[PDB]
């Protein structure tokens, strides 16, 4: 029918609009996520430099894990969130086929809302308003206050995150976070000076802050890649899906013409 | 017919994890059983031969069928069955009985067990073998630990 | 004591299985013979019928 | 479906009451059960009277029942009633049509049967010319006024039929 | 009526967002077989059971195969609170509490 | 062509509806409870 | 191209060989090479036999080079095979009839020069008794069954057609 592809083809039309659109505003939103993302990467991976120099490994026999996930609150991405939640969910089998007791973390509402299902009885807290702003270091403060005031005394953690790589490519890394008896029972510690547990306390305590701020910082700007490269695909969906409509569109019209002059010509015809 | 109402609730509390499939099966058959006796009536309607006296021009065949018929001795099935369970019932009600009147005596006993602590003299009239009189775990493992305080330290 | 006295309740429940066993028992045999009658009037009526109708 | 008969009733109710002069209501091509319905709720609500005649409402009906050429004339005779109410008495009237479409449709059920060549849509040709004569009847004048309410009905929801 | 203006309201409202399991429950009691056309005090029975919550403790699947077992029910052993709903045209409170039990009862030997 | 998603009555046009009655009827519980 | 003829003869395949009875195969208005094909297939496979009479399927053909006529009612012959065969025979008939189609648009082709006013999409006035004339004696009867196979073309892929 005429009035149904016409329907059809404006629907498409204002969906083409707005995914073009929608693109436009993700490249103007990387663009800002990529320029912060250099000082913030020099921060973040200094913050870990002592970790790499000391050579810290971590326990092999602990018990208790903290899994954290970093996403936003915010779809239309493509395999951002999934990629989380499937790590997430991997490791979360890997780490309790071995006894370890381990709970989750998700920052931005799309992982919590993926893994609530099937995974909610290993679930510590969640965190919500990822995505519309860009993450700040106090987003990171409130979640490590968030992580230490829970009682919730883990032996090691995993951050899970999106790393990312280019404009196109973005890599699930997954970064480890250490305890104060990990880093104090180290043999490789013993060569820094002036250390006694309190100290310890306070670097690992700002550490995770550090780890959790990278983390969203790497995140953001491969979300916000990924939400650019799908509306672009949307837009580019929509316009093919338009011109098959358009073809179909002219067809049914002229049929329409033909088929209202043969009956008038039919109706003349019979006098 | 008479049939015996049954709790279906009640039914199942009362079934052993090794026969969970054997009453849910009972349970199943007991409903198909019902709906197959509402969908047919109880007694065939006898034709009568009107239709089949006055219709039928052939020589004596529907006589022969209804005399024949008329006296048949179609089998009833005989029950060869609930005596089995009868007896069965017997045995578990004995079985339940003597477990009953076990239970009776265990709370017979704990009921002057309750009375035994209820009756306690308060505590500030009370001496230290009076404790270990009423609360038999607070006394000092003296063989175990023989010389004072009869404790480890750490216990204090 | 409460414990024992809800496993003496569950006791005095317990003739149900039995009750059920004899329900299905006495249901089956009568859904038979009422089978039986239906076959044997269905034949005898079949087989008229069809002297009838030829 | 729309609520065309709802909301003109609902107008009939509310004005043909706050009024007093002499509405007229036309059924053209339209459900009979309908009009009884009308029929009942007006001498149920006092408009009619069926005793001590004071009614303020003419009704003239023809329905779906009804040949090409009744529902096409029914409502020049609505029309017609209501012309007479506003020349020969000064009366200010309400008019009714419920509904106007099947005038227009009964001219169309005749039109090849009267030697005419099919317009668009299988309209007569003279579609255009009929509803104008038959409208520009329905018209205040200097003489009186008269208040028209016609339901349209708008086949397969077109509005560009 | 009372009972359909409510699973009327009920089903709206589950069409504009497809609460929702109680718009999924209305949905598949919905449904119908082929060639059974139900008594309207079974219907009545049957959307009463749905429209007043005893059938959002079950999983959506097992909605239907409830229904026969329910009816079954209902007309093995409540012939009266049937003809009383056929008699009167409408259900009393009385009648309502009976019904009410009944399926209370059921649901929880279902 | 201003509404024409909603208008199309497509799986977008049902989804739209959805969100709106989702978010509003969220909306509409917490504004009662605040009343 | 689709997989109609394709389809039918991987029927004839599956049900006519396996088949008990006998078996007719109208070809309306399709391929001569396919009658061709088909009538070679069926000797290689000793379902038509050419030197005794253990043959089981009998061919009615009426192709795409024949006027209308002959495509028009060809059809008919073939039903009058299988129509035998089922009454005074009581066998158990399959009847494969590709294409029906063609049987309405040979009709239409000559709709017009019968001096009849077109109906929609041009076809003749007496579309649907036509058809309805000849697939009424395609049917099992209580004194013999016919399972039938119709290819039918759908113009220009339009169901509505
Ligand atoms: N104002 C209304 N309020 C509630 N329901 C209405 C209203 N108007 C119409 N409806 C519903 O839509 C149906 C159509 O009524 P109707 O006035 O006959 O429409 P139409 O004349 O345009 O075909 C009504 O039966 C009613 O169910
Ligand atoms: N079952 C099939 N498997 C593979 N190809 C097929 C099948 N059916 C049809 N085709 C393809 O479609 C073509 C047309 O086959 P055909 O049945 O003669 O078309 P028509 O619908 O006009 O009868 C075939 O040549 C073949 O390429
Ligand atoms: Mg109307
Ligand atoms: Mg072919």
């Amino acid at each position: 029918t005429l009035k149904d592809i016409t329907r059809r083809l404006k629907s498409i039309k204002n969906i083409q609009k707005i995914t073009k659109s929608m693109k436009m505003v993700a490249a103007a939103k990387y663009a800002r996520a990529e320029r912060e993302l250099k000082p913030a990467r020099i921060y973040g991976l200094g913050s870990l430099a002592l970790y790499e120099k000391a050579d810290i490994k971590g326990p092999e026999d602990k018990k208790k894990h903290l899994l954290i996930g970093v996403s936003s609150d915010r779809g239309l991405c493509g395999a951002i969130h999934s990629s989380i939640a499937k790590q997430m969910k991997s490791e979360v089998a890997t780490l309790t086929a071995a006894g370890k007791e381990v709970m989750l973390v998700g920052i931005g509402d799309k992982i919590r809302g993926i893994l609530y299902r099937t995974h909610s009885d290993q679930f510590l807290v969640a965190f919500k308003e990822v995505g519309r702003k860009p993450p700040t270091f106090g987003d990171a403060s409130v979640i490590a206050l968030e992580l230490l005031n829970s009682g919730y005394e883990f032996d090691e953690g995993s951050i899970i995150f999106n790393k990312f790589r280019s404009v196109i490519s973005y890599k699930t890394e997954e970064k480890p976070i250490f305890s104060l008896n990990t880093v104090a029972s180290a043999d490789s510690m013993s060569i820094y000076d002036d250390i006694d547990a309190d100290v310890l306390q306070n670097y690992q305590e700002y550490n995770l802050a550090n780890i959790i701020y990278y983390s969203l910082k790497e995140s953001t700007t491969s979300e916000q890649s990924a939400r650019m490269t799908a509306m672009d695909n949307a837009s580019k969906n929509a316009s093919e899906m338009i011109d098959k409509l358009t073809l179909t569109f002219n067809r049914t019209r002229q049929a329409v013409i033909t088929k209202e002059l043969i009956e008038i010509i039919s109706g003349a015809a019979a006098l | 017919l008479a049939l015996k109402t049954i709790d279906w609730v009640a039914f199942a509390e009362i079934i052993p994890q090794n026969q969970k499939a054997i009453a849910s099966s009972l349970k199943s058959w007991n409903e198909t059983l019902t709906s197959r006796l509402a969908a047919l009536p109880e007694n065939p309607p006898a034709i009568d031969w009107a239709y089949y006296k006055a219709n039928v021009a052939k020589a004596g065949l529907v006589d022969d069928f209804e005399k024949k018929f008329n006296a048949l001795k179609v089998p009833v099935p005989e029950d060869k069955y609930t005596a089995q369970v009868d007896a069965e019932e017997k045995e578990d009600v004995k079985s339940c009985a003597e477990w009953v009147s076990l239970s009776k005596a265990r709370i017979v006993e704990y009921e002057k067990e309750m009375e035994k602590m209820k009756n306690l003299i308060p505590f500030d009239q009370m001496t230290i073998e009076d404790l270990n009189e009423a609360f038999p775990e607070t006394k000092l493992d003296k063989k175990k630990y023989p010389y004072w305080p009869h404790q480890p330290i750490e216990n204090l | 004591i409460d414990t024992e006295k809800s496993q003496q309740a569950l006791v005095q429940k317990r003739h149900y299985l039995f009750d059920v066993q004899r329900n299905n028992i006495a249901m089956a045999l009568e859904v038979t013979y009422r089978e039986r009658l239906y076959r044997v009037y269905k034949e005898v009526k079949n087989r008229l019928d069809y002297h009838i109708s030829v | 479906g729309v609520g065309k008969t709802v909301l003109i009733m609902e107008l009939i109710n509310n004005v043909a009451k706050a009024h007093g002069g002499y509405s007229v209501f036309a059924g053209v091509g339209e459900r009979t059960r309908e009009g009884n319905d009308l029929y009942h709720e007006m001498i149920e609500s006092g408009v009619i009277n069926l005793k001590d005649a004071t009614s303020k409402v003419a009704l003239v009906y023809g329905q779906m029942n009804e040949p090409p050429g009744a529902r096409a004339r029914v409502a020049l005779t609505g029309l017609t009633v209501a012309e007479y109410f506003r020349d020969q008495e000064g009366q200010d009237v309400l008019l009714f049509i419920d509904n106007i479409f099947r005038f227009t449709q009964a001219g169309s059920e005749v039109s090849a049967l009267l030697g005419r060549i099919p317009s668009a849509v299988g309209y007569q040709p003279t579609l255009a010319t009929d509803m104008g004569t038959m409208q520009e009847r329905i018209t205040t004048t200097k003489k009186g006024s008269i208040t028209s309410v016609q339901a349209i009905y708008v086949p397969a929801d077109d509005l560009t039929d | 009526k009372q009972v359909a203006g409510t699973m009327k309201l009920e089903l709206a409202q589950y069409r504009e967002v497809a609460l929702l399991s109680r718009g999924v429950r209305l949905t598949e009691l919905l449904k119908q077989g082929q060639y059974s056309p139900m008594a309207i005090e079974e219907q009545v029975a049957v959307i009463y059971a749905g429209v007043r919550g005893y059938l959002d403790k079950l999983e959506p699947s097992k909605i239907t195969k409830f229904e026969n077992a329910f009816l079954s029910h209902v007309v093995s052993q409540h012939q009266a609170l049937l003809g009383t709903i056929r008699a009167d045209g409408k259900i009393s409170e009385q009648s309502d509490a009976k019904l009410k039990e009944i399926v209370t009862n059921f649901l929880a030997g279902f | 062509g201003a509404g024409s998603i909603r208008e199309a009555g497509g799986a977008f046009g049902k989804r739209e509806q959805a969100e709106e009655e989702r978010y509003f009827r969220a909306q509409s519980r917490e504004q009662l409870a605040a009343l």
